[PDB]
């Protein structure tokens, strides 16, 4: 189905460098929570 | 051809082991936090 093969090829590296981005911004989360995070009883939106 | 839908398929495969790692290391992070 050449057309709709051609937009599924497209579309499955699209959704890579979807993916690559949403990685990239979980390792800026983690760089953050790693030098400054803290789990406390009484931390959370203040 | 058929040939790039395939290797579209295992870059998007390898992608999301990525992104379970990235989401591991995080659950990992949150055990090893500083608490108070």
């Amino acid at each position: 189905s050449s057309n709709t093969l051609v937009e599924m090829t497209l579309g499955m590296k699209k959704l890579k460098e979807e993916m690559e981005g949403v990685v990239k911004e979980l390792a800026e989360n983690n760089h953050i929570l790693e030098r400054f995070g803290s789990l406390t009883m009484d931390g959370g939106l203040r | 051809s058929s040939d790039n839908m395939q290797h579209a398929y295992w870059e998007l495969k390898r992608e999301m082991s990525n992104l379970h790692l990235v989401t591991q290391v995080q659950a990992e992070l949150l055990r090893k936090l500083k608490t108070s």
